[PDB]
This record gives structure tokens, C-alpha cells and sequence, in this order.
């Protein structure tokens, strides 16, 4: 029942953290698998 | 058909200080990482000596950007663009006020993060 | 014969916070390192209370300097004067392009080194 | 067969770095060793 306020910033700020965060689990396991 | 030393990346530094032999063989790999104020937005982040000689490799990193700082008492924060490394914010008082401290303030390197440069003015009287 | 305290350095900062009690026997050294934006460039990081109740030494680090940026993509980068602790580089567009982002860029402490304060502009259009 | 470019500047950046470094490596022999 609330409108984002001009935080959407913070959100996108997390989400491009949570992406970086996800990079790097992925070459992580495909580094040690291979 | 090979390779002499690396471009700079303003985004990014080289991954373990080696001699850096000035020359590499064609189909070598070398890993970067991000630079402060810098964030990963790619999952390879190599430049790789093409068959031509070349560095190739694609921008694989992105600006970090600042948390929010919140609301100024009896104030205004304005975004100009936007919160990423690099951008300032303004600050205003409203009528009855001064603003006493910067009008300004700017996402830079702080820690081993990003934070603001400028702590938030006051706005009094 | 003795000595007060010690001047502050601008350049470098006593190692081990100690009471310093306000008086020391003539003769005493004390070490030092140095402050962030500095590198030693000396091999005596120290000062030394001489015979005449003074302090001595000379300046024992000098300024820390940035890596070099790299190129802009369409445009410029100038340096003004160097790239050493507190310089500023200046960037600029060629002729059929805006300049997006900033115009100059400071060497600044960051992390436990140095480094650019403002990213890269764009040049765009 | 390629003239330096104003990187000059980067190589005396090191240059000055590798100084300290040694200077690090002369006091700490010199302290130790007496």
C-alpha cells in the first residue's frame, strides 16, 4: 500500500551488488569443476 | 600474430604484479579485477590476445553506487543523475532556514566501497 | 638541552601512540611512517632530539602517484602536471562529441594507496 | 622499436615505489643484525 519512493535507487543499487555477487559464484564453481 | 603489453582500463587493474613480460604468446589470458568504485557486471573478466596481435575484451565492470543518505531535516536532497560513483547530489533549505555546512556532496572511494564525500549540511535559524 | 614535543609532519605521523609525555632526554629517537598519499623515500624515518633541545630530521617520504588512467575513448586525457598525490588531469572531447561525466579527475587516497577521485568521463554523441 | 609514451610517468612511479621498498628491506636487515 506504499509507492517506492526514490528508492528504487537503493533497489537497483542491491540488485547490480546481488548480479556482481552472482559472477562470481559462477566462475568460482566453473573454475574447481573444470 | 602476438601480443605486446595491455591497454590500461580505467575500470580495472590486472590481477597478480608480473614482470609483465612485454610480449605474449597470441591465445594468452589475463585476469582482472574491478578497481575501487568499481563493480562486476560480467562474468569473464580477461583480455585475451586475439589471432591479429590484439587485446580483446569487453567492459565487464560497472560504476558502484552510493546508498541513499537520507532525508535532510527541514530540507531538500536533490539527485542530479543518479547515486553511482562519480555523482553528486544537492542540498537545499526551505524558507525559514540557512543551510549551514555543503550544498554539495559526491559518491566516492571510501573503505573498500563508495560513500559520500560531503557529510549532510544542517539547516538552522 | 631537552626537548618538548615533537612538531606534527605533515608528510608522517609518529608510530606507537605513547603517552607522549611532554618532555624528552635529549638524544631520544623517535619512528615514524608514513601518512597515507606518501612513500618513504628515505632511509632514516626518524626525528632525533639533538643537543640544542630540538628536533631533527629531514623529510623522509614524498608523494605516493597514480597509475595512469588510460585513454578516452574520442577524447583526451592531459596531464596538468603530474600524477602524484593531490594533481588533477583534465579530459576533453574531440570535435564531434559532448562530454558526459567529469572534466577533471584528482589523485586521492584510496584504500591503503592512491587513486583517481572522479571515474572517466564519456564521449558521446 | 617503440618510443615510450608519457608513460614515463608510470615507470617512475615504480621506479619510486621499488625505492621504498628497498628501504623497507635496508633497515628492517639493519635493525635486526644489530
Amino acid at each position: 500500500a506504499k509507492l517506492s519512493e526514490a528508492e528504487l535507487h537503493d533497489k537497483i543499487k542491491n540488485l547490480e551488488e546481488e548480479k556482481a555477487e552472482l559472477f562470481e559464484k559462477l566462475d568460482k564453481v566453473e573454475e574447481e569443476h573444470k | 600474430s602476438n601480443c605486446g603489453p595491455p591497454p590500461t582500463l580505467s575500470f580495472a587493474a590486472p590481477m597478480d604484479i608480473t614482470l609483465t613480460e612485454t610480449r605474449f604468446k597470441t591465445g594468452t589470458t589475463l585476469k582482472y579485477t574491478c578497481l575501487p568504485g568499481y563493480v562486476r557486471s560480467h562474468s569473464t573478466q580477461t583480455l585475451t590476445c586475439n589471432s591479429d596481435g590484439e587485446w580483446v575484451y569487453n567492459t565487464f565492470c560497472i560504476y558502484k553506487r552510493c546508498r541513499h543518505p537520507g532525508e535532510l531535516r527541514n530540507g531538500q536532497v536533490e539527485i542530479k543523475t543518479d547515486l553511482s560513483f562519480g555523482s553528486q547530489i544537492e542540498f537545499s533549505c526551505s524558507e525559514g532556514f540557512f543551510l549551514i555546512g555543503s550544498t554539495t556532496s559526491r559518491c566516492e572511494v571510501q573503505d573498500r566501497g563508495v560513500g559520500w564525500s560531503h557529510p549532510l549540511p544542517q539547516c538552522e535559524i
